C-alpha cells in the first residue's frame, strides 16, 4: 500500500488525471483518506498530493479529488519557493502563492480555510499579492480574507505588495480599506517597502490614501531611504507633501546625491553635485533666517575636508572628481550618524574604486574608517578583514611600502573581531553556528594573512612592538579552528587555503616567517589538534622538499627552537619521524632531533602499557601521553 | 663534472667531481668554494644524505643538478 503511495502522490504532482483515477479506483473509504492526505518528501517540500497539485496548478487534479473523493482543505504542508519555505499552508495557500487562479476558485468553492494562517501567519491573500495575481487577490477579498492580518514580522498584505514590482494589488488592497500606517517589526510601513525597491506608482497611491509618513524602529524616514537607496525619481514624490517642511527636505536632496556619489549600480557626476546644489541652495534662501548645517568635526579618514558651508565652495569643486566623491561620503555619514547598517557600503565602494585606481592611501584610510563603523556596530566582519588582506597583498605586490601603524589598526581589529567571532560560535546554538565557524575560520586565514605582510613590511621597531603584542594578545586568546589547528597549525599547513583574489601570489603556506614570527610571539608549539597533530606533524607532511626546501627547512628549526617535541605522538600512535613522506623532511628532523632519556623510558612505556596512573607525577602523564 | 647544487639562499656550489667520483669528499670541493668545512655539509641527494664513501654512482650519476644542502653543524 505504501508503495502505491508514491504514485498516487506523484499522479498529483505531475498533472496526470486519467492515471491518478484510475490508481484511486475501486478503492475503500480507508485506502481514500490514507492515499489523499499522506505526505512525501520531494524537493524539499513535505506536501500532500492535493497540496502540491494545487502548487503545480493542476486544477483537474484538485477538481477530481475535492468534488469525487472528498479530500479535506485543512491539510498542511511544507513548500519551497523561491528561496522562502512556508511551513503548514493549507492548499489554497499554495494555489495563491503559485499564481493558479484555476485553483484557487475550486478549493473555496469546496470551503478552503480562506484566513489561514501558515506558521510565519501567513495569509492566502498575502501570498496572491506576493505573486503579483490580482485575480487572486480579488476573488480572495471577496472571499472573506482579512486584509489587516500579518506575518510575525508584522508585515501586513499591502506591505509586501509594496515591496514587489505589483501595483494593481497594492491600488485594490488601499481601495479595499487597508491601513497604510501599519509598521513591520522594525517600525517599517508598505511606503518604507516602496522606497527601498522605488515603486513611482505605488508610493503616489499611498499619499493620496492619507500615507502619514511616520520614522521606523531605525529612526529613518522613508523619504531619506529613498534617498539612501540612489531613487531620484522617488525622493521628488513626497517634496510636495506639504507636511515635509524644510529642514526634512534639505535632508532629503543632500543624501540622495550623496548616495549617487558614492555607488556601483548608480554612479554619475552630473546628479551627485546638482542634488547637493539645491539643497544648499535652499539653505542659503531666507538670508536672516539661514539654516547653517550641523558640519562634523573633519576626520582624518576624509582627509580635512569640512563639506560645504557655502555655496561658492561647493561650486569651486563642481568639476573635481576626487572631491564630489569624497564630498559625498562626508555629508551622507553626517546625515546618517554612521549607526546605519548600510552607512560603510558606500565607503567600501569608494575605496573599491580608490584601489582599482591604484590609489592606496586613501583607500586604506577609507577602509580602516569603514570597519571602525561596522565593529562598533557588531557586524559579521570577516569579508571585510578578507578584502583588507586582499588591498595589503596588492600593496606589497606592486612593490610599495605599507604603514606600519594602518597594518595595527587593522591587526589590532582583527584580534577584537576574533573575540567576538569566538563568542559568536559559542553563544549561538546550532542553527547557525556552521556559518559562524566558517566566518571564525576565514577570520583566522585573515589574521595570518596579515602577518604574512607585516613579516615582508619594513617594521619599525616601535610598530613591529605593537604588531607582536596584538599578535601575543590573540594567541593568549587560544584561537583554534574546528579541527584543532591552532595558528601555527595553519601556518606550517600547505593546506590551508589562501584566498586567490590578488593573495595567493604574495601569502605562500608553509611559510617560514611568519611561524618564526608565531614563536617570538609565544605560541603554545605543542598544541595538538583533532588528530592530535602538532605543528612539526603538519608541516613534515609537506610535499614539496625540492621547489621551496627552505621554506621546509628553516621553518623547521624554527619550530623546534622553542621546544617543539620532536618525539611527541598523534592520537593515531604516528612519530613525527613516522609521517615523513620525505626523505629531506626525516633527515632534517633526524639533524634537529635530540635525544634524551625522558623520551626512550616514555616510549618504553607506552610499548608496554605499564599502568602510570595515580603512581608517576601529574605533570608525567601528560609526558606519557606525548609519546 | 661541475655541480649547481642550491643553498640556503639559491647559491650554487662546484664540486667539481665526475660520476665515479664518492661523496665523501666530492661535498668538500663543493663546500670549498661555499666555505663550509668538508664534515659539516650535510648534502641532501635528492631524497638522501651521503654516507661513508657514498659513490656519486648512488645518486643517479647526474651532472650538476641541485642538492639542497641541510648547514647541519657540530658535525666535525
Amino acid at each position: 500500500m505504501e508503495g502505491l503511495a508514491g504514485y498516487v502522490y506523484k499522479a498529483a504532482s505531475e498533472g496526470k488525471v486519467l492515471t491518478l483515477a484510475a490508481l484511486l479506483l475501486n478503492r475503500s473509504e480507508s485506502d481514500i483518506r490514507y492515499l489523499l492526505g499522506y505526505v512525501s518528501q520531494q524537493g524539499g517540500q513535505r506536501s500532500t498530493p492535493l497540496i502540491i497539485a494545487a502548487r503545480n496548478g493542476h486544477a483537474k487534479v484538485v477538481r477530481l479529488l475535492l468534488e469525487h473523493y472528498r479530500v479535506q482543505t485543512q491539510q498542511t504542508g511544507t513548500v519551497r519557493f523561491d528561496g522562502y519555505v512556508i511551513d503548514g499552508a493549507t492548499a489554497l495557500w499554495c494555489a495563491a502563492g503559485a499564481g493558479h487562479f484555476e485553483v484557487v476558485k475550486l478549493l473555496v468553492s469546496h470551503g478552503a480555510n480562506v484566513n489561514h494562517t501558515t506558521v510565519t501567519n501567513s495569509t492566502p491573500l498575502r501570498a496572491a499579492c506576493f505573486d503579483g495575481r490580482l485575480d487572486i487577490v480579488k476573488y480572495l477579498v471577496e472571499n472573506n480574507a482579512n486584509i489587516s492580518i500579518a506575518n510575525k514580522y508584522d508585515n501586513t498584505c499591502l506591505m509586501i505588495a509594496a515591496y514587489k514590482g505589483h501595483t494593481d494589488v497594492v491600488r485594490y488592497l488601499l481601495e479595499q480599506r487597508a491601513d497604510p500606517n501599519a509598521k513591520a517589526h522594525c517600525g517599517a510601513t508598505a511606503l518604507h517597502f516602496a522606497a527601498e525597491a522605488g515603486h513611482i506608482d505605488i508610493v503616489k497611491e499611498l499619499i493620496k490614501w492619507r500615507a502619514a509618513i511616520v520614522v521606523n524602529g531605525h529612526g529613518m524616514t522613508p523619504l531619506k531611504v529613498a534617498a539612501e537607496s540612489c531613487k531620484a525619481d522617488v525622493v521628488e514624490l513626497l517634496l510636495s507633501h506639504a507636511d515635509c517642511d524644510r529642514r526634512s527636505r534639505i535632508e532629503a536632496l543632500e543624501l540622495l546625491g550623496a548616495s549617487f556619489a558614492n555607488d556601483r549600480e548608480n554612479y554619475d557626476i552630473i546628479k551627485t553635485y546638482h542634488y547637493l546644489y539645491l539643497a544648499m541652495l535652499e539653505r542659503f534662501q531666507d538670508g536672516d533666517n539661514i539654516l547653517e548645517k550641523e558640519v562634523l568635526p573633519p576626520i582624518h579618514a576624509y582627509g580635512n575636508r569640512t563639506e560645504c558651508r557655502n555655496p561658492q565652495e561647493l561650486e569651486s569643486i563642481r568639476q573635481d572628481r576626487d572631491a564630489l566623491h569624497m564630498e559625498g561620503l562626508i555629508v551622507r555619514e553626517r546625515i546618517l550618524g554612521a549607526d546605519n547598517i548600510d552607512v560603510s557600503h558606500p565607503i567600501i565602494y569608494r575605496g573599491a574604486v580608490y584601489a582599482d585606481n591604484m590609489e592606496f592611501e586613501q583607500c586604506i584610510k577609507l577602509w580602516l574608517h569603514a570597519l571602525h563603523l561596522r565593529q562598533k556596530g557588531n557586524r559579521n566582519t570577516h569579508k571585510d578583514l578578507l578584502r583588507f588582506a586582499q588591498v595589503f597583498s596588492q600593496m606589497i605586490h606592486l612593490n610599495e611600502t605599507v604603514k606600519a601603524p594602518d597594518i595595527e589598526c587593522v591587526l589590532r581589529c582583527s584580534v577584537l573581531e576574533i573575540e567576538q567571532s569566538m563568542n559568536r560560535v559559542k553563544n549561538i546554538s546550532d542553527a547557525d553556528v556552521h556559518n559562524a565557524m566558517d566566518n571564525y575560520e576565514c577570520n583566522l586565514y585573515t589574521f595570518l594573512y596579515l602577518v604574512c605582510i607585516s613579516t615582508k613590511t619594513q617594521c619599525s621597531e616601535e610598530d613591529q612592538c605593537k604588531i607582536n603584542k596584538q599578535i601575543y594578545n590573540l594567541i593568549h586568546l587560544d584561537p583554534r579552528t574546528r579541527e584543532g589547528f591552532t595558528l601555527l597549525h595553519l601556518a606550517v599547513n600547505s593546506n590551508t587555503p589562501v584566498d586567490d583574489f590578488h593573495t595567493n601570489d604574495v601569502c605562500s603556506f608553509p611559510n617560514a616567517l611568519v611561524t618564526k614570527l608565531l614563536l617570538d610571539c609565544g605560541a603554545e608549539v605543542n598544541a595538538v589538534d583533532n588528530e592530535g597533530n602538532s605543528a612539526l606533524h603538519i608541516i613534515v607532511q609537506y610535499n614539496r622538499p625540492i621547489s621551496d626546501f627552505l621554506t621546509l627547512h628553516s621553518i623547521i628549526i624554527s619550530l623546534v627552537e622553542a621546544g617543539a617535541h620532536t618525539d611527541m605522538t598523534n592520537k593515531q600512535n604516528k612519530t613525527p619521524l613516522d609521517k615523513s613522506t620525505t626523505g629531506v623532511s626525516e633527515i632534517l628532523l633526524k639533524t634537529q632531533m635530540k635525544m634524551s632519556l625522558k623520551c626512550l623510558a616514555a616510549r618504553a612505556v607506552r610499548a608496554n602499557d605499564i599502568n602510570y596512573q595515580d603512581q608517576i607525577p601529574r605533570t608525567l602523564e601528560e609526558f606519557v601521553g606525548f609519546h | 663534472m661541475l655541480i649547481k647544487v642550491k643553498t640556503l639562499t639559491g647559491k650554487e656550489i662546484e664540486i667539481d667531481i665526475e660520476p665515479t667520483d664518492k661523496v665523501e669528499r666530492i661535498k668538500e670541493r663543493v663546500e670549498e668554494k661555499e666555505g663550509i668545512p668538508p664534515q659539516q655539509q650535510r648534502l641532501i641527494y635528492s631524497g638522501k644524505q651521503m654516507n661513508d664513501e657514498k659513490t656519486a654512482a648512488d645518486y643517479k650519476i647526474l651532472g650538476g643538478s641541485v642538492l639542497h644542502l641541510v648547514l647541519a653543524l657540530r658535525g666535525g
